[PDB]
């Protein structure tokens, strides 16, 4: 199974606060293996970070991915009211593929 | 049908680094740049390294990973039809430990006869020197070192021919018997032994390389010999002669699809990253060749300036770099007795891990194909070593060099380039390297990108092609220092080297005999993959 | 490059569907596509995996031996049959390209909602 974890459920900041968020891993994930998804509201999730840390084609730099072993985090420097999204991590180290439970930021 | 795995990621990686690097690392890489133009031979080898060398290598540990079984099932599975390579590459490795484990008898014998305080090898004194001994190499006289490997180690010359074997030399024997015995009690257990033997017999060969290349470079004259060894003469490289001698040198140096790839890479945890270690030990495999060549020049340098020795007497390569030139050096630098000892146990611990590769290919193909020989390991490796010493014993004659200089030219050499071809063939051509990409994506998460695949459907093969007609163009009846062989000698090689290569259509045939249907039908269900 | 999806709808339990995914603006023949599908509390679930060339295939345990993935490489279409269909297989399911594990489901398809009663 591998379920991965993500907290916060939910969240909520202001604008150019900074935050981060994290993937928890019921087994241990190589760092290659982690990734980060985000979906806005009624839209298909993107791909975000393709590792600990590549940020994926389009992705503003303001994101960063962090962490590795079974505990994985996405930190954003400055938040702004653009994003706003549903982030989700997922494993893709062994099968069945888990995504994370989720978590989201909403704009103060 | 779960199997055992290496119990190790660095046992896998030792075990393929320790095969990957022989004594060819040593005598022939380091004579092939000072030959082919120095530091300008490094373009030619790294291409037709980058080029054929590493792709077919990285495919050979990719199918290894993939099929989990040793080359006779391997192939077998792979493409029905040419299941013969299999056969083949096994009777390769069976016919190279009769002649391959001699050398490492004579380094054992030369370990053993410096443990004294004056190497017998020093001076042209001695009872076996004839009145054309000279202290060091010169034309028209014989070294005192070559003397004695000569009439001493050898006795070659108490020998008419390879007619002529004369008696058996026991004190050589006795050599052999204790590389069939370290071989037997490292390889009978499997891998749960080899993986740790390969510690010590992969890595001392680098402690060697340490401190004989820091005893290299300090000698007077060590500069000079560096500069012989890579002053570069790109004028060398047009010519391709060149490209042919950096092909073969890559091809037998990485020994890619000897079938000893295979079955090391069998025990991998079927996610391991196969691409990682082809390309980590393909580098440290040319590595340890380019070191290897200072540690040697250092010394041809030492030589050249110090002794007077003319650098094209000394500069060889085979037997006569590191049996004659190399301690014939040793002997006159202070601690001669040390360095002795060290260097011949580098050539043994380069030799004995490289013929646990061939034994282990045996050993686990035997092992796959058949369960009753899986189940008995140990009696089986008891029966095969004890075969390889009986044999051998002809090896161990006064004219046994004539014997050993025979297998080791035809052996090997000519049939597995073909093996090897028709391995490129079938994976590429027959199996699908789009088959062979989704396999490798499966087990290491990622395609190989399209370098790899233009590498091995096409380069590869015109690479192996290259190599094997250029060592048609360049053969030339067998002889050895005025010693010609007679006809029905040379006619005994190419049966040998034929014994192997015919396995493959002759497999193919019988196998396109038993399978039923029309022809067409018949090739289907010999190209279906038996995974499909 | 985009994806999308066809079939959905109102299906009844323990009834069977077939969806469709169309491949464009890339070599689809070439890449290891993937299904996964959104439950209504927007829980992310992989559902099935197929290699480039369909000879690998994987499941999640929750779905194995009920759905079949299966693809046609000359079309560019990717499909997913459903068989003895649940309540908790109301979702909506994305296309996903997923080629190489360390980049994950690089593009998505627009996804189509699956809903599964007697109404
Ligand atoms: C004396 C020793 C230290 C020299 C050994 C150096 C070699 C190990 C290097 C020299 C050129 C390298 C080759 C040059 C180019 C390539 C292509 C390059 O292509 C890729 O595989 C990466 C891109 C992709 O995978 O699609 C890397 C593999 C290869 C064959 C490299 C493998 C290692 C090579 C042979
Ligand atoms: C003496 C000079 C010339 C060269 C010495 C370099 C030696 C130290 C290098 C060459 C090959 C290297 C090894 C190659 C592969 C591995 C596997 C890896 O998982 C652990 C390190 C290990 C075991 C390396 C240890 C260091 C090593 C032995
Ligand atoms: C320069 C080209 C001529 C040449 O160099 N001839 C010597 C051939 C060197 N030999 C290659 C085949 C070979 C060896 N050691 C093995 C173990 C197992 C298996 Cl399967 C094959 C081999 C060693
Ligand atoms: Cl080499
Ligand atoms: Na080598």
């Amino acid at each position: 199974e591998n379920v991965l974890t993500q907290s916060p459920a939910i969240m909520s900041t202001s604008p150019g606060e900074k935050v981060t968020m994290t993937c928890r891993a019921s087994s241990s994930v190589g760092s290659s293996y982690l990734h980060w998804y985000q979906q806005k509201s009624g839209a298909s999730p993107k791909l975000w970070i393709y590792s600990t840390s590549n940020l994926a084609s389009g992705v503003p730099a303001r994101f960063s991915g962090s962490g590795s072993g079974t505990s994985y985090s996405l930190t954003i420097s400055s938040v702004e009211a653009e994003d706003a999204a549903t982030y989700y991590c997922q494993q893709f180290s062994g099968y069945p593929l888990t995504f994370g439970s989720g978590t989201k930021l909403e704009m103060k | 049908d779960e199997r055992e795995t290496w119990s190790g990621k660095v046992d896998f990686l030792l075990s393929v680094i320790g095969f990957a690097v022989d004594l060819a690392n040593v005598w022939r890489f380091p004579y092939l740049c000072y030959k082919n133009g120095g530091g300008a031979f490094l373009v030619p080898y790294g291409i037709m390294l980058a080029v054929g060398g590493i792709p077919l290598f990285y495919m050979e540990l990719a199918l290894g990973q993939h099929n989990r079984k040793g080359a006779i099932t391997c192939w077998g599975r792979l493409v029905p039809l040419f299941k013969g390579i299999g056969y083949a590459v096994v009777l390769i490795a069976f016919y190279v430990d009769f002649y391959y484990n001699v050398i490492i008898a004579w380094s054992l014998r030369f370990f053993f006869a410096s443990f004294t305080n004056s190497l017998p090898w020093t001076s042209c004194n001695n009872i076996w020197n004839t009145p054309n001994c000279r202290p060091f190499e010169s034309q028209g006289f014989q070294s005192a070192a070559s003397e004695y490997f000569n009439r001493y180690i050898l006795e070659l010359n108490r020998s008419e021919g390879i007619h002529d074997l004369g008696a058996i030399k026991w004190d050589m024997a006795l050599c052999l018997l204790i590389v069939y015995l370290i071989c037997y009690f490292s390889l009978w257990k499997g891998i749960s032994t080899s993986g740790k033997v390969v510690w010590f017999t992969a890595l001392f060969p680098y402690a060697a390389l340490l401190i004989l290349l820091i005893r290299g470079l300090t000698l007077p004259g060590s500069f000079l010999g560096i500069q012989y060894y890579l002053t570069p003469n790109f004028s060398a490289i047009y010519k391709a002669e060149v490209w042919a001698d950096a092909a073969t040198q890559v091809f037998f140096s990485l020994g890619p699809g000897f079938g000893v790839l295979l079955a090391y890479a069998s025990y991998n945890k079927y996610h391991n990253n196969v691409y990682k270690d082809a390309l980590l030990t393909s580098f440290i495999n040319s590595a340890t060749s380019f070191i290897a060549g200072f540690v040697i020049f250092s010394v041809l340098g030492y030589m050249a300036h110090t002794l007077g020795v003319r650098i094209e007497d000394v500069a060889t390569e085979g037997p006569g770099l590191v049996f004659v030139v190399y301690p014939a050096a040793i002997a006159t630098m202070p601690a001669s007795t040390f360095w002795a000892l060290i260097f011949f146990m580098m050539l043994a611990t380069l030799g004995l891990d490289s013929s646990f590769g061939g034994s282990e290919a045996i050993i686990t193909a035997l092992s796959d194909e058949f369960p009753k020989i899986k189940r008995n390991r140990e009696l089986f490796v008891a029966g095969l070593f004890s075969l390889y010493f009986v044999v051998g014993l002809a090896s161990c004659t006064q004219g046994g060099f004539y014997f050993f200089h025979l297998l080791d030219r035809y052996a090997a050499g000519y049939s597995i380039l073909v093996a090897v071809f028709f391995e490129a063939i079938a994976v590429s051509w027959i199996y699908g390297t789009n088959r062979f990409s989704e396999d490798i994506r499966d087990m290491i998460g990622f395609p190989p990108g399209r370098y790899w695949q233009v590498c091995w459907r096409f380069v590869a093969p015109i690479f192996l092609l290259f190599i094997t007609v250029y060592l048609l163009i360049g053969y030339e009846p067998l002889t050895y220092a005025d010693y010609v062989y007679p006809s029905w000698a040379n006619a005994l090689g190419w049966c040998i080297a034929g014994s192997s290569v015919v396995m493959i259509p002759a497999v193919a045939i019988f196998k396109l005999l038993s399978t039923p249907g029309s022809l067409r039908q018949r090739f289907t269900i010999l190209t279906t993959p038996w995974r499909d | 490059v985009q994806l999308v999806e066809s079939g959905g709808g109102l299906v009844k339990p323990g009834g069977s569907l077939k969806l469709s995914c169309a491949a464009s603006g890339f070599t689809f023949s070439s890449y290891a596509m993937s299904w996964v599908r959104q439950s209504p509390e927007k829980r992310l679930e992989w559902v099935a995996e197929i290699s480039s060339g369909g000879r690998y295939i994987y499941y999640s345990d929750t779905v194995t031996g009920r759905f079949t993935i299966s693809r046609d490489n000359a079309r560019n279409i990717l499909h997913l049959e459903m068989s003895s269909l649940r309540s908790e297989d109301t979702a909506m399911y994305y296309c996903a390209r997923g080629e190489v594990r360390q980049r994950g489901f690089d593009y998505w398809g627009q996804g189509t909602t699956l809903t599964v009663s007697s109404a």
